[PDB]
RNA sequence: CCUCCUAAAGAGUAACGGAGGAGCACGAAGGUUGGCUAAUCCUGGUCGGACAUCAGGAGGUUAGUGCAAUGGCAUAAGCCA
RNA sequence: CGCGGGGUGGAGCAGCCUGGUAGCUCGUCGGGCUCAUAACCCGAAGAUCGUCGGUUCAAAUCCGGCCCCCGCAACCA
RNA sequence: AGGGCUACACACGUGCUACAAUGGCGCAUACAAAGAGAAGCGACCUCGCGAGAGCAAGCGGACCUCAUAAAGUGCGUCGUAGUCCGGAUUGGAGUCUGCAACUCGACUCCAUGAAGUCGGAAUCGCUAGUAAUCGUGGAUCAGAAUGCCACGGUGAAUACGU
């Protein structure tokens, strides 16, 4: 696993964001499982789903490139900035942290 | 000289120093002169052989520096170990105590450094 | 023998039976049979009954009580 | 000087029958005391190498005489043989009169975990010791009021066993290391 | 140093299980929260443990140990750092 | 041009044949007289360091040799006065 | 299996005329400073001076082997 | 119930304290405001080196205690020595509230002992009972501030120019 932000500090700004996953293998042929967390109410109003949405777009990046399977995936933490973020942004966010992750992990 | 070691001042008053016999600061000097029967502050210059030492002694009564200290490096050796707060800390050199560490310390780190936890 | 101090015992050696500032029979511990040990154990080697510096004897009648002052 | 006086009149007569030898020749004996001052680095201040000869000086009526690097490893100007210490090598009255000075004079020089040690004899009858201060001997009790250099100590005797060693001058009242 | 008041504190919830353990010998160790505690003369020549927040960490108390508080024996923590720890030790 | 090997046990002796040195130094690094004896490892102690020195033991000359190296060197051809 | 020059801290460069580490400048790092950063200003750190071996009390510096870079030699007919 | 909020080679914002001599130390010694106290505050007196404890007048505070407020004033002493300064650190022992002072509280005594010699690029408060500088009290509070809020003591320099 892993965690993922898109914050900068040179410019005035801080473009802030952020989240934190588990990936992790399964056993072969156990397929594609989902957990969340700070969904129980924080991230959730329609960003709970996005994160999902987040991992089935997600599906269309990778290291090879597509699809994933196996695998669970958990939504351990992250910070929405509230004057710029959006269900989305999560998500947007959400598979860029789990194509990096899992380029960093190896497919 | 030794009365302390060998050390003895310096022109000092001390009741001043005899202190650097260890173990001995102004309560302790004054304390034994004291005790001893002479002192307190009068120089050192000022007191006899014979005073001096009757002196020292009339010292002790005192421990040698080495140990007082050790007395002192078998107290901190022990406490750490015994395993307790601290000698864990002695041990670590870190202060034992109850200052903290986040600033500060340093008397301890010594001067400082960027971290590399 | 290209002597340059001359070695003399009669003003070191006369008198060497006590300890004074000029000399001393023997140094510390071997003859001196001294104790350099260290020991812990506290407060239990004593009575466990103590008490603090105050103006009354063991095991007393009464207490003076503050609110009665009024 | 008292002190071999004593050792031959009284301490050699019970070895002769402690180690029950053959004859009185087999008795030990210290031969020399060959000292060092081996202070080191000296050779880049001359001054240091001075005052550790005028220590020296005042140890013995012997004129102080320069040790040197053998092996040379530091390095400074010169090649090899640059001088390290100043030495002085005591025997006889010269020795045994200096030992004499030990626990009567020189006491807040020498210690109980500073005395003499069981442990460092060795079958060859030789020794070897450090004392960490300049210990001198004038005419009368007197004291330089100066300290920062040191002395280092090699001896030489004819005992055939470090347990011959450790008999050799032990009646008297200095100190052994514990 | 640091002190504390004299006559110090042994714990009830420690003394409860002391008293059983010195008669039972150990054969395992007594464990306790209690930590804190005062060591007494005690629980002396037995395995105490206290906890910590997490585990309980096991000690023979000699004792020497004596008047010393059992959170002392345990540490609750670590970190990481500079340190942390011993040099050493490999694992 | 010198030393070892090429070089073959009287002797001489080649090839851009294999290795190394020489372009000076010394008024002490000379004469003479007396005497002395090592690299290295181990042992022993600490301000004494680093793995550094004094001493002892083993070693028994390997060291030393004005300048690389062979030959030689203790009755020293080495070393000190 | 030639010859000449080169091989320096993150980066460029000085040196050596047989030696006694770490220079100069940009960068880096902390600090002054700014709303903040470039940047000015203050201060500090760095490194197997290609490498292994040789000479020496002491080698980045002198010297041999070797690895790497660049240039030269590299046919007349 | 126990642990953590307090860990630790870092950096910063804001505060404290020292480096002394128009200062420290020992002795003698003068002149305050304000505020809390009914399971509370507290003298005289007694005990201990002391925190503190005992004994106990007084009081609900214009009736009492902190309290000889300290700086200041008188006298002896120090000569720049890392001190007769500083006293972080660190060993030992005693006192206190509380269920309990181990990590991790406060106070007192003995001993030990370090940086610090008035401090860079730089910077901040203040126009007079102000700043600078000396001490005191309270909220909060079982206990427990070098912060905060309020108090009184001594008490400046300089203000051309814009």
């Amino acid at each position: 696993k892993a965690e993922y932000t898109i914050h900068i500090e040179v410019p005035p700004n801080p473009f802030w964001a952020s989240v934190g996953l588990s990936i992790e293998p399964l056993p072969i042929g156990s397929g594609v499982q989902y957990e969340s967390r700070v969904s129980l109410g924080y991230l959730n109003q329609s960003f709970q789903n996005a994160v999902m949405e987040g991992v089935l777009y997600g599906c269309e990046q990778g290291l090879y490139g597509w699809k994933v399977t196996d695998c669970k995936i958990c939504f351990e933490y992250g910070l929405y900035y509230s004057p710029v973020s959006t269900p989305a942004d999560f998500r947007l966010l959400s598979p860029i942290v789990l194509e990096q992750a899992l380029k960093k992990a190896g497919t | 000289a030794r009365i302390a070691g060998i050390n003895i001042p310096d022109h000092k008053h001390a009741v001043i120093a005899l202190t650097s016999i260890y173990g001995v600061g102004k309560t302790r000097s004054k304390a034994i002169l004291a005790a001893a029967g002479i002192a307190e502050d009068v120089k050192i210059s000022e007191l006899s052989e014979g005073q001096i030492d009757t002196l020292r002694d009339e010292v002790a009564k005192f421990v040698v520096e080495g140990d007082l200290r050790r007395e002192i490096s078998m107290s901190i050796k022990r406490l750490m170990d015994l395993g307790c707060y601290r000698g864990l800390r002695h041990r670590r050199g870190l202060p034992v105590r109850g200052q903290r560490t986040k600033t500060n310390a340093r008397t301890r780190k010594g001067p400082r450094k960027p971290i590399k936890k | 023998m290209k002597k340059d101090i001359h070695p003399k015992y009669e003003e070191i050696t006369a008198s060497c039976s006590c300890g004074n500032v000029m000399k001393i029979r023997s140094t510390v511990g071997h003859d001196l049979n001294l104790d350099v040990c260290s020991k812990c154990h506290p407060f239990f080697t004593g009575k466990q009954r103590d008490v603090a510096t105050g103006g009354r004897v063991d095991r007393f009648n009464k207490r003076f009580n503050i609110p009665g002052s009024k | 000087a008292k002190l071999h006086d004593y050792y031959k009149d009284e301490v050699v007569k019970k070895l002769m029958t402690e180690f029950n030898y053959n004859s009185v020749m087999q008795v030990p004996r210290v031969e020399k005391i060959t000292l060092n001052m081996g202070v080191g680095e000296a050779i880049a201040d001359k001054k240091l190498l001075d005052n550790a000869a005028a220590d020296l000086a005042a140890i013995s009526g012997q004129k102080p005489l320069i040790t040197k690097a053998r092996k040379s490893v530091a390095g400074f100007k010169i090649r090899q043989g640059y001088p390290i210490g100043c030495k002085v090598t005591l025997r006889g009255e010269r020795m045994w009169e200096f030992f004499e000075r030990l626990i009567t004079i020189a006491v807040p020089r020498i210690r109980d975990f500073r005395g003499l040690s069981a442990k460092s004899f060795d079958g060859r009858g030789n020794y070897s010791m450090g004392v960490r201060e300049q210990i001198i001997f004038p005419e009368i009790d007197y004291d330089k009021v100066d300290r920062v250099r040191g002395l280092d100590i090699t001896i030489t005797t004819t005992a055939k066993s470090d347990e011959e060693g450790r008999a050799l001058l032990a009646a008297f009242d200095f100190p052994f290391r514990k | 140093p640091r002190s504390l008041k004299k006559g110090p504190f042994i714990d009830l919830h420690l003394l409860k299980k002391v008293e059983k353990a010195v008669e039972s010998g150990d054969k395992k160790p007594l464990r306790t929260w209690s930590r804190r505690s005062t060591i007494f003369p005690n629980m002396i020549g037995l395995t105490i443990a206290v906890h910590n927040g997490r585990q309980h960490v096991p000690v023979f108390v000699t004792d020497e140990m004596v008047g010393h508080k059992l959170g002392e024996f345990a540490p609750t923590r670590t970190y990481r750092g500079h340190a942390a720890d011993k040099k050493a030790k490999k694992k």
